[PDB]
């Protein structure tokens, strides 16, 4: 052989985990940002970034533990261990924002390294990939929320913080400051995911409802051969079932599976191009109508103007406590209080 | 900095047990592939 | 080697070894630095 | 297969199709021009971030 | 200004009726 | 036949009409740029470039032809305020007009290659099937683009045979056209220096020349030609779309943050002028330079131009505006009439206090009034049962300094509520919300709509790069797999996956 | 308007039975595009290139 | 009642011109079978 | 020499010297030891 | 019959297990300490 | 609720993500159904 | 089918695995115990101690005001 | 200089049931986006 | 504390008191 | 400049919906000519 072919005969062996010649970008960058995230939940913390106790070491029991963000007064600078932000000395690197940018970029590059990976095994078995096409759902969520949402706005404090409740803050951020519900690009994504959740539930039912008596025992998935050319579900009784109950039915067994690929992948892509409007905060929280006679007319009483005062309940209540960067302090009769509550 | 010393002392008895108990077969596996 | 021992037996003691270290964490929400006590 | 005056001046620019340099070729010349280009892209990304700030640059609105 | 939904909503309801009556009948072969 | 989403695959085999199917697309984009900018000239209002400038009128394409040296508009209203004479041929009515006739001459050439194919150029001599050489042609495409950037660097931006690009001062006041000098050092790498953009396309053009002069002479290697599948048209297309997405990220970036190639007078302020208060660092500086000269603030705040006050407004910052609040910025406010000065808030005691509030990602900031160090002294009480910091008990006065309504104090606390909300939006401005039917809620500028429409489209061009990148590598398997292949997939079988020699 | 009231009145998000639900839903989001991708991937060849590859077999 | 003055132009071309594109292609396809 | 250039230049030393050469020597001096067999 | 001891998966499974039970010993100790 | 959960040895309240959740959750609770509540608990 | 290396149900069945794991996985467990009982994670990682948040001169919830230097400020924030 | 006949141009095959999917998809985008155009 | 460890004694006696009924059947040859 | 506020709805449906009726009927003939 040569010099390079001996290497390409190494990484394409049948090792039990397949290492992959595209895996040398994955396996460093995917053990970091999993294990980079797993120190940020335990040991390194906030409270020098935006005044919060968000670690296991300060003692929050995982449903409010997160590696957070850098500070708001810090810009969009990538917090290198080696940069101006910190010049190594990672003690001071760590608690000055920083950590997450270690797992934001490595989490970005491993997602390149995983989508390079399922392209790479797809040629080795020769299989015509659509998993990499269906990973364009997941990669367009990550690079347009955790990457391209903060770069439209101010620096990476307004990026979501990596935890279960750090995401939950970023949820109620996007309710109040942007109205991320009721803009239409998000609402196709709820049609994508909940439409995707039916089409794996309803397709998971009927293959377990039309089965073909090759076993003589009582459980069904005994004696199903993997090297079996005859098809294990009916599709003639299943089409006869759904032409009667729902009235419409999948009259061929392909495009039943292409629709299950299509329905959550184009859900996330429509959801991905909404937050890039939110990145430059083209929010569409306001209707051009339905507001002038919310101003002139107290007799005009609707759910949308009921909903738009709820978002004022966000933006003047949590914003002194969410962002202590500006030191927002409020004298307790400037806050919108509805009544006795 | 005496406290870093006591925390790596279970780190070095971790590999210190890995020397004596398996490693006769490891050098024979390091004898493998003729290198 | 021929020193094999039934997996099922060590399936218990690894399983209850998992159970006591997640059972200790739910003890730790109720005394300590995060308990508000 | 229609000859024009136009197509008799560009057919020597499109006379060959699969003429190809031999095995593994001028690959690492292209590799070291790529590694110089990625380092050049890495320099200008931190010129603009002000994380390889120098003297007398001051990436800011005080400019010409 | 108001009858633009009830235009396009009944076209969305109208295509629900035409998919139940005038579907392609799936023939086994 | 074929489904509706694979319609254009007829052109994938023969490149006879592939020239023709770009050429009506090229006629459609050139027959947009004239067809939009002629509409964009139909609504301008050139009567006041300082108060409603050209990005205030929601105008997408007339910065982009304007920011290279063209200001002669044919009516004698120069864009820069110094339209010396008849412009000559190159005014907007002219350039817009050309793109009409060019797209007509593109469309007449677009119909020529559709009826005439197999013009002895698209086939190999080895057999008569239509197939064109791509890497020899890349050496002759890029050598023309290498000539054209080197023309654009030296022969257009440097005054040799052409007028320069737009360049302003910082805090953009006297922005006009002058030929910029190509600065070669490290100072040309910060994008706010315009001397790099002239030194750009000389230096990138000369290596664009030395690329294409090299690329004609050599051939690709066969360890790349079978790897990158360089005989296929689709692979090249995938590469081009991927490259384009990369190129659309930077002008999503460098329009939004700002550069010397995106100045203020034809794009607006760039949204980071409130997060540090960039313009508020200047008008505050010049009045304290004026009292360092020794002038009283009533007849100071008047050598400030109204252009500096117009950049210190929330309603010109491009953050506000929504996705479906559609139209120009003049549908949000109306026409800017006058400055009416700068508010200065005093209590019954002095104790001077100010409003510097409303950041960008709010919509309704509650009005606070605070002192120098940050203790709140006044607000707007939402519940007047237990107020202790209200306007009425404190008795706040307004000193309105400079501008149109100079010297007019307000001691009635019903009218202080109007100017407190006006002080939230930097400096106030007089408007007229009846001439254009402006409603009253904010819109965004052309700097806002560009980066929305160039980062959402750049997301979409990433998916085509995965999709065309799949179909080039996986051309043979694309209409389904060979039938069984059970020995390739079952394990342990020798040796490395995808090898047929174990 | 209902959901923000339920987040207000008694706090939906920090509750594990809701958190088990989205784990079913986001799992059901992926497993639709996981199972539906790979049989669409591992389809056999019965058509040619020009037609739809969703045609070469008869229903049933 | 206020309105944007141009959505009824916009949402009558948003619904028609892709659907009559789609309605062209069905009557394209269905008339091929029919034994000319 | 500037104190943020050389703090960037020490990365291009160390990102080379820790990641790259222990990948290249760490791959090719084990793949050349375990050469695959083509003679079947 | 005989299998090799170390392989790629011996390094694949120890990574994310050597930092697991070192972190599992970390978290099990922090609840015993108090404010 | 993990409100006021972690704390200093003083007893000074450290903020977590859970009271940043609650500072958003105080606001919609103090603004929804903005006329009916005459008594300070919304337990109905 | 087979892969080439030893299966997992053949590994744990071997008693040679448990001589090298009766004294090693408790040894890596007790090393995590000393990473916090000695308080090294307070010093090495940047976590404040649960008495050393607020000093006598500081009760004002520290945040990093300026990005450009950002290193003498934390030493001023102690 | 002289015309010929194409050895190309496969026709299109939009199905009856695939008309229903495309007609419905435009009409849900009609009832979604028409509020935002107002 | 004295009667906290006797609680956790009475845990740690009684949990593995379960499976010692299983292993004593599985090694004396009792039909499980 | 004054306008009737609804002619641009009226004279965009007056021109399109008989012409795309006419544009429907030309394609079908082409398929029939093909014989497909
Ligand atoms: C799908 C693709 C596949 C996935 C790929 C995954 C791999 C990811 C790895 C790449 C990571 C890129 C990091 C980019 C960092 C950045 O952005 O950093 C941001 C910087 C800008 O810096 C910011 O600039 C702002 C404006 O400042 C200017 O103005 C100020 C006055 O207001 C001051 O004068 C200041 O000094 C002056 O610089 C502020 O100052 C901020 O504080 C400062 O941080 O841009 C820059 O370096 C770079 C700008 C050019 C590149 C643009 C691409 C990245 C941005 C996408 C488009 C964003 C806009 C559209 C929204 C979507
Ligand atoms: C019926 C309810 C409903 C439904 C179904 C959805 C549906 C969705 N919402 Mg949504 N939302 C809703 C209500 C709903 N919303 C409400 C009421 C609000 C409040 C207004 C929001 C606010 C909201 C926000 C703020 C956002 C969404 C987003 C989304 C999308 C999810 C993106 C996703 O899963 O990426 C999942 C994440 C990835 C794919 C990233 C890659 C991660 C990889 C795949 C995993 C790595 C694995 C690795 C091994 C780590 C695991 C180990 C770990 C445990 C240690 C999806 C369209 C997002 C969106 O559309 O943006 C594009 C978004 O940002 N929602
Ligand atoms: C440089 C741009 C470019 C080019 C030249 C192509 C070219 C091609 N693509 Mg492709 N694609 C691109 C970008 C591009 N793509 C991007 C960015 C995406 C991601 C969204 C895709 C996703 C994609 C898929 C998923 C598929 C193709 C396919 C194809 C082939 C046939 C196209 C066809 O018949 O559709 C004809 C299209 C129509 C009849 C109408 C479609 C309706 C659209 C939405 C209307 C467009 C709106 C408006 C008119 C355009 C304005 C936007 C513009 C300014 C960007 C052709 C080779 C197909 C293929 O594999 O064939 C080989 C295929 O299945 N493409
Ligand atoms: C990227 C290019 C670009 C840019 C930034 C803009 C931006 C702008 N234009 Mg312009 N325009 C463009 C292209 C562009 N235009 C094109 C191509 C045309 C020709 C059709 C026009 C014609 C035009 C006119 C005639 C006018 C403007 C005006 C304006 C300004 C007002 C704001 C506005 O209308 O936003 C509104 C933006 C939206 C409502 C967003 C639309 C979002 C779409 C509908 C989402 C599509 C989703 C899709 C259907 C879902 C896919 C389905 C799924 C299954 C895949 C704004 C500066 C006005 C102005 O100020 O001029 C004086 C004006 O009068 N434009
Ligand atoms: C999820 C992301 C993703 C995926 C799955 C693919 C997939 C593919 N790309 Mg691709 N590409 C991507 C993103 C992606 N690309 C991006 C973001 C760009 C830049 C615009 C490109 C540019 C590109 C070109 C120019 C070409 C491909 C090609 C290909 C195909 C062959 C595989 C290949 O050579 O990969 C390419 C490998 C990568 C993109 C991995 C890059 C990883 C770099 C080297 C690591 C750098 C790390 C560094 C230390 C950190 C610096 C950043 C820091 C400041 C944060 C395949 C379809 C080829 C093609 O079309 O096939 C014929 C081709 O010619 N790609
Ligand atoms: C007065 C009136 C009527 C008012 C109503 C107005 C109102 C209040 C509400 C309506 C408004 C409305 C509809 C809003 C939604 C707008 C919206 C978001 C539309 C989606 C648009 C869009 C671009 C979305 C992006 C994502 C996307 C493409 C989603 C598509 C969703 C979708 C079609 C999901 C399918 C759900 C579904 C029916 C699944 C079942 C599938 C099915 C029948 C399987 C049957 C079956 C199963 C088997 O297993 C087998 C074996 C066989 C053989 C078989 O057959
Ligand atoms: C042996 C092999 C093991 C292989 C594991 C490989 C890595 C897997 C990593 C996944 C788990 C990540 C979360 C870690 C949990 C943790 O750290 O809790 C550690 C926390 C910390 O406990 C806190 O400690 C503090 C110390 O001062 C305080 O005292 C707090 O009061 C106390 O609660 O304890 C808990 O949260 C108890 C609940 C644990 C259950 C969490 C399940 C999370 C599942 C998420 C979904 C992922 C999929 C998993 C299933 C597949
Ligand atoms: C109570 C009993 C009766 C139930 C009444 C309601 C039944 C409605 C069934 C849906 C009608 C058909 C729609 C698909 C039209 C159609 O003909 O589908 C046909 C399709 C099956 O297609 P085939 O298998 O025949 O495809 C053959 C291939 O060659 C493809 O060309 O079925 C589906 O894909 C189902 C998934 C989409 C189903 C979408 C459901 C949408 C629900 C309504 C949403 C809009 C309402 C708007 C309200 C404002
Ligand atoms: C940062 C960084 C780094 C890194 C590090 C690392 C990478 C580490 C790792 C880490 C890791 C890698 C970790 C891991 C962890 C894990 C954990 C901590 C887990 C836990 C878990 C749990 C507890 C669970 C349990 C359970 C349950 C609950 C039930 C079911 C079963 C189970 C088991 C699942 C270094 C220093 C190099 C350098 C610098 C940077
Ligand atoms: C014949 C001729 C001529 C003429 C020409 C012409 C007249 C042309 C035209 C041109 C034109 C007239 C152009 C324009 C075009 C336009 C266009 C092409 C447009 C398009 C549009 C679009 C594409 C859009 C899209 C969209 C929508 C729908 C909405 C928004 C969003 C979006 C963007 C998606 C002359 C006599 C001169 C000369 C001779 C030849
Ligand atoms: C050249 C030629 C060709 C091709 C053809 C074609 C196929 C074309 C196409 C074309 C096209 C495809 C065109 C398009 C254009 C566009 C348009 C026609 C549109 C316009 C639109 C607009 C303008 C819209 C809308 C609106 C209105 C009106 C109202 C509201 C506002 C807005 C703006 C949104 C060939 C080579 C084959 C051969 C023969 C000749
Ligand atoms: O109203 Mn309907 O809502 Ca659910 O919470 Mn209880 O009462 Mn009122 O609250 Mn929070
Ligand atoms: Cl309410
Ligand atoms: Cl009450
Ligand atoms: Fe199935």
């Amino acid at each position: 052989r040569g010099w390079f072919d001996v290497l390409d005969d190494w990484l394409k062996r049948d090792r039990f985990v397949f290492v992959g010649w595209s895996g040398i970008l994955l396996f460093p960058c995917a053990y970091l940002s999993i294990g980079g995230w797993l120190t940020g939940t335990t040991f390194v913390t906030s409270w020098y970034t935006h005044g919060l106790a968000s670690s296991y070491l300060e003692g929050c029991n995982f449903l409010t533990a997160a590696v957070s963000t850098p500070a708001n007064s810090l810009g969009h600078s990538l917090l290198f261990l080696w940069g101006p932000e910190a010049q190594w000395d990672f003690t001071r690197w760590c608690q000055l924002g920083g950590l997450w940018a270690f797992v934001a970029l490595h989490g970005a590059f491993a997602l390149i390294g995983f989508c390079l990976r399922q392209l790479e095994i797809a040629r080795l078995v020769g299989i015509r990939p659509y998993n990499a096409i269906a990973f364009t759902g997941p990669i367009a969520v990550f690079v347009s929320v955790f990457l391209m949402y903060p770069l439209g706005q101010s620096g990476w404090f307004f990026a979501p913080s990596f935890g279960v409740a750090g995401i939950f803050r970023f949820i109620l951020f996007f309710q109040g400051f942007h109205n991320w519900t009721l803009n239409p690009f998000h609402m196709m994504g709820v049609a994508g995911i909940l439409g995707g959740a039916l089409l794996c539930a309803i397709h998971g039912a009927t293959v377990e409802n039309t089965l073909f008596e090759d076993g003589e025992g009582s459980n069904t998935f005994r004696a199903f051969e993997p090297t079996q050319a005859e098809e294990t579900y009916s599709m003639v009784t299943a089409n006869r079932f759904w032409s009667q109950i729902f009235g419409i039915a999948f009259s061929n067994k392909r495009w039943l599976h292409f629709f299950m690929l299509f329905v959550p992948v184009t859900g996330l892509w429509m959801c991905s191009i909404g937050v890039v409007g939110l990145a430059v905060n083209l929010r569409a929280y306001d209707f051009v109508s339905q507001e002038l006679r919310a101003a002139e007319d107290p007799e005009f009483e609707t759910f949308y103007t009921k909903n738009i005062l709820l978002n004022e309940g966000i933006r003047a209540w949590m914003a002194p406590a969410d962002q202590p960067h500006q030191n927002f302090v409020f004298p307790e009769e400037v806050l919108p209080r509805g009544n006795a509550l | 900095d005496l406290r870093i010393v006591v925390v790596l002392l279970p780190l070095i008895v971790a590999g210190g047990w890995a020397l004596f108990k398996i490693g006769s077969a490891a050098i024979s596996q390091a004898q493998a592939f003729m290198k | 080697g021929d020193a094999k021992l039934p997996l099922w037996l060590i399936a218990t003691v690894a399983g209850t070894g998992v159970l006591v270290v997640v059972g200790l964490f739910f003890y730790g929400a109720y005394v300590g630095v995060g308990s508000a006590l | 297969a229609q000859r024009t005056w136009l197509g008799d001046r560009l057919r020597p620019l499109n006379s060959e199709y699969g003429k190809v340099a031999p095995g593994w070729g001028t690959t690492p010349l292209m590799g070291v021009f790529m590694g110089l280009f990625f380092v050049f892209l890495l320099i200008i990304l931190q010129i603009y971030n002000s994380s390889l700030i120098l003297e007398n640059v001051s990436v800011d609105w005080a400019n010409l | 200004e108001s009858v633009a939904y009830i235009l396009v909503l009944t076209l969305a309801l109208g295509v629900l009726f035409f998919a139940i009556a005038f579907r392609e009948p799936p023939r086994i072969g | 036949g074929l489904p509706w989403y694979r319609v254009h695959t007829v052109v994938l085999n023969d490149p006879g009409r592939l020239i023709s199917v770009h050429l009506m697309h090229t006629a459609l984009v050139a027959g947009w740029a004239g067809s939009m900018a002629l509409y964009e000239l139909a609504v301008f209002d050139p009567s006041d470039p300082v108060l409603n400038p050209m990005w205030r009128q929601g105008m997408f394409v007339m910065p982009f032809m304007a920011r290279l040296g063209v200001t002669q508009s044919w009516g004698g209203w120069s864009l820069t305020g110094e339209v010396a004479d008849n412009p000559g041929i190159w005014s907007f009515e002219g350039v817009a007009a050309t793109h009409i006739i060019l797209s007509g001459l593109l469309f007449l050439a677009a119909v020529w290659h559709w009826v005439y194919w197999d013009l002895e150029l698209f086939t190999d001599p080895r057999t008569g099937e239509p197939a064109l050489d791509l890497p020899k042609m890349f050496g002759i495409h890029l050598f023309l683009s290498g000539l054209l950037c080197f023309g654009f660097g030296a022969f257009h931006l440097t005054g040799l045979f052409g007028p320069g690009m737009w360049v302003s001062d910082p805090y953009g006041l006297t922005g006009s056209i002058q030929p910029v000098a190509p600065s070669w050092g490290p100072e040309g790498f910060n994008p706010f220096n315009a001397g790099g953009i002239a030194a750009h396309h000389i230096a990138a053009g000369i290596v664009g020349i030395i690329a294409g002069l090299f690329h004609l002479s050599v051939r690709p290697p066969q360890r790349l030609y079978k790897a990158l599948r360089m005989g296929n048209i689709e692979t090249v297309l995938s590469s081009s779309i991927a490259a384009v997405f990369f190129a659309a990220f930077v002008v999503a970036g460098t329009m939004w943050y700002g550069s010397a190639a995106t100045p203020i007078e034809l794009f607006g302020p760039t949204r980071y002028q409130w997060d540090q208060g960039y313009f508020q660092q200047e008008i505050q500086r010049r009045v304290q330079s004026s009292i360092a000269q020794g002038d009283s603030p009533s007849e100071a705040w008047s050598k400030i131009p109204e252009k500096l006050a117009f950049y210190d407004y929330v309603g010109n910052s491009p953050a506000k505006g929504g996705l479906f609040r559609v139209g120009p910025m003049n549908k949000g406010d109306g026409i800017a009439q006058g400055w009416l000065g700068h508010p200065v808030f005093t209590d019954a005691e002095g104790r001077e206090l100010t409003v510097r509030r409303l950041p960008n990602f709010f919509e309704t900031f509650p009005v606070i009034l605070t002192d120098a160090d940050g203790v709140i002294r006044a607000d707007i009480p939402f519940r007047r049962a237990e107020s202790r910091y209200s306007f009425e008990q404190t008795g706040v006065t307004v000193s309105l300094y400079g501008g149109e309504l100079n010297g007019k104090t307000f001691t009635d606390p019903a009218s202080v509520k109007k100017y407190a909300r006006f002080a939230q939006q930097g400096e106030p401005f007089a408007f007229d919300r009846e001439t254009l039917g402006s409603d009253g809620v904010f819109r965004t500028s052309t700097r806002g709509w560009f980066t929305f429409g160039h980062a959402c489209f750049a997301l979409l061009f990433f998916f085509g790069h995965i999709w065309h990148g799949s179909r080039t590598i996986f051309r043979d398997v694309f209409a389904g797999v060979e039938a069984d292949l059970e020995e390739q997939v079952e394990w342990g079988n020798f040796q490395k996956v995808g090898d047929q020699t174990t | 308007n209902f959901m923000l009231v339920l987040q207000a009145e008694h706090n939906v998000l920090m509750h594990p039975f809701h958190m088990l639900g989205v784990a079913g839903v986001f799992g059901g989001a992926l497993f639709s595009a996981m199972h539906g991708s790979l049989v669409t991937s591992s389809l056999v060849r019965e058509t040619t290139e020009i037609e739809s590859q969703n045609r070469g077999y008869r229903f049933g | 009642m206020e309105v944007n003055d141009l959505g009824f132009v916009a949402s009558i071309l948003f619904v028609l011109v892709p659907s009559v594109f789609l309605l062209i292609l069905y009557i394209q396809t269905q008339s091929r079978e029919g034994k000319e | 020499m500037t104190p943020s250039l050389m703090n960037f230049f020490y990365s291009l030393l160390a990102g080379l010297l820790i990641i790259v050469v222990p990948a290249t020597v760490g791959l090719i001096f084990i793949s050349q030891k375990d050469k695959i067999i083509r003679r079947s | 019959i005989t299998y090799p001891i170390f392989t790629v998966r011996w390094l694949a499974v120890h990574t994310l297990a050597v930092p697991t039970v070192f972190f599992l010993g970390a978290i099990a100790a922090m609840q015993f300490i108090q404010r | 609720n993990f409100n006021h959960s972690v704390l200093d040895s003083q007893g000074k309240v450290l903020n977590t993500w859970a009271d940043v959740i609650n500072r958003a959750n105080l606001g919609i609770e103090a603004m929804h159904e903005r006329n009916v509540h005459n008594f300070p608990l919304d337990l109905a | 089918g087979t892969t080439g290396e030893r299966p997992f149900g053949d590994i744990i069945t071997s008693v040679r695995y448990w001589v090298i794991h009766s004294l090693t996985i408790p040894a890596l467990f007790i090393a995590g115990w000393l990473f916090v009982s000695t308080g090294l994670a307070y010093d090495a990682f940047g976590t404040p101690r649960p008495n050393e948040y607020f000093t006598q001169e500081r009760q004002e919830l520290p945040i990093i005001t300026e990005r450009q230097d950002s290193k003498t400020q934390i030493q001023q924030f102690i | 200089m002289d015309r010929s006949r194409n050895p190309n141009k496969q026709p299109v095959e939009l199905n009856r049931t695939s008309l229903y999917l495309g007609l419905l998809l435009i009409f849900v985008l009609g009832i979604l986006f028409s509020s935002y155009f107002f | 504390n004295f009667e906290l460890i006797a609680q956790l004694l009475m845990l740690s006696l009684i949990v593995i008191a379960g499976p010692v009924v299983i292993v004593l059947l599985a090694f004396r040859g009792g039909d499980l």
